[PDB]
Parts: structure tokens; C-alpha cells; sequence
């Protein structure tokens, strides 16, 4: 389609360097940021409730790809 | 279109990993804007 | 993990980095003789429209007749509106 | 008595629910391992 109108293909190219390189960015970033918050609030469940500490545990073990 | 034929391997490769990333990105808004609805019309399901 | 690494795409990057990359196809037409227009207006996406019937184009080639071909006998004439 | 407030803080954590979804999603840290603040995309501190 570049090639049909006389476009730039070389600059799509570049297009799709900065595009896989911003988009990393937002599966690892979505990523990080829901795995913050899985961090965090595993954490903040281990301090309410004392019965149930082992299972907390076990909550972040399973939230990993092993 | 020959003299490009260099970059014939890695454009759609990419093409098709940035939509994959973008439809995970926005099939979460997506989805996100369901629950809106489900958050209340699963409540009146309920 | 560095995905541009993971999967070989560094040496893409090396090629294909911020540089003065012209907007038109001007970096190949200039390598051409004579003076060409970019055709890039929309009666030129033919080449994509003619993938989608390959059927008009038969197996391996069109009936040829060399013979045939005798209506290129051309006389010496001029030419108007037209420039070389 | 009290059920009913324990609806109503029920409710209120639904209504919470897609609150949470609703910024975790297009913002976020911005992390450094592919440099997104150079271009196009948005910007939102940690």
C-alpha cells in the first residue's frame, strides 16, 4: 500500500520500531502496574487476617507463572 | 518493492505483535467498560 | 527480557533508526531516467486490485501472434500536446 | 438493622470495584526498560 501511493515504507519500519518499542512499554507496564497492586494487596490481606496467613501465601505463589 | 524486500521478514511480524499488544491493551478497557454495566445489571440479575 | 534482542530485530534497528528518510519514493525514482510524477493518487492501487482476480490472466500466457504484431510498422509523423 | 448498612457498604465496594479498574489501566509507572516517554505516547508519574 506505501509502495502503491508512492509512500514512505522505509518510515513504516520505523513506525513499527517506536510502535513495538512504545507497546512493550504498556504490556510490561500494565504488567508491572497489575503486579504492584498483586504485591501490595496480598500483602495487605496477610495483615488482617491471622487464621488464614498460610493461604495468602500460597494466593502469590499461584499469581506467579511457575 | 524488490529493493525493500530486505524488511519482507520483520514488518508483519511486528504488525501483528503490536495489534496483539494493542488488543490486550484496549480489550481491557474493553472489558473494563462491561463490568460497569455487570456491576449493576449483574446485581439486578442477582 | 529485551524482546528487540530476543528475536534478532537489533540489526533492524541499526538500519532502521532516527535518519533522513524521504517521505516520497524519491530514493529510488531518482536512480531512473526521465522526469517521473509519483503516481500515488488512488487509480494507481490497480496492482492491489488485480491480486484479487487472478483468474483474468490465464495459467501461463495470453494468445500471442509475432505476426500479428506488423501493426508497429510506424510512419514518420509528428506528435502534438505531448513532451518528451 | 445492620444488614442494611451492610448492604449499602456491599454496594459501595461494587461501586468501588470498577473505580479501581477504571485507573490502573491507562495509567501507570513510567518505567525505563523501553524508554516510552520519548514519543507519542502520554505521560503519568508513579
Amino acid at each position: 500500500e506505501y509502495i502503491d501511493q508512492g509512500r514512505n515504507p522505509q518510515l513504516y519500519t520505523k513506525e513499527c520500531l517506536e510502535r513495538a518499542l512504545a507497546k512493550n512499554e504498556q504490556v510490561k507496564g500494565k504488567i508491572d502496574t497489575m503486579k504492584k497492586f498483586k504485591s501490595l494487596l496480598i500483602q495487605e490481606l496477610s495483615k488482617v487476617f491471622p487464621e488464614d496467613m498460610a493461604k495468602y501465601r500460597s494466593i502469590r505463589g499461584e499469581d506467579h507463572p511457575p | 518493492l524488490v529493493k525493500w524486500a530486505n524488511n519482507a521478514g520483520k514488518v508483519e511480524k511486528c504488525a501483528m505483535i503490536s495489534s496483539f499488544l494493542d488488543q490486550q491493551a484496549i480489550l481491557f478497557v474493553d472489558t473494563a467498560d462491561r463490568l460497569a454495566s455487570l456491576a449493576r445489571d449483574a446485581l439486578v440479575h442477582a | 527480557t529485551n524482546l528487540i534482542t530476543h528475536y534478532n530485530l537489533e540489526q533492524a534497528y541499526n538500519k532502521f533508526c532516527g535518519k533522513k528518510v524521504k517521505e516520497k519514493l524519491s530514493n529510488f525514482l531518482p536512480d531512473l531516467p526521465g522526469m517521473i510524477d509519483l503516481p500515488g493518487s488512488h487509480d494507481n492501487s490497480s496492482l492491489r486490485s488485480l491480486i484479487e482476480k487472478p483468474p483474468i490472466l490465464s495459467s501461463s500466457f495470453n494468445p500471442i501472434t509475432g505476426t500479428m504484431l506488423a501493426g508497429f510498422r510506424l510512419h514518420t509523423g509528428p506528435l502534438p500536446e505531448q513532451c518528451r | 438493622d445492620r444488614l442494611t448498612q451492610l448492604q449499602d457498604a456491599v454496594n459501595s465496594l461494587a461501586d468501588q470495584f470498577c473505580n479501581a479498574i477504571g485507573v490502573l489501566q491507562q495509567c501507570g509507572p513510567p518505567a525505563s526498560f523501553n524508554n516510552i516517554q520519548t514519543a507519542i505516547n502520554k505521560d503519568q508519574p508513579a
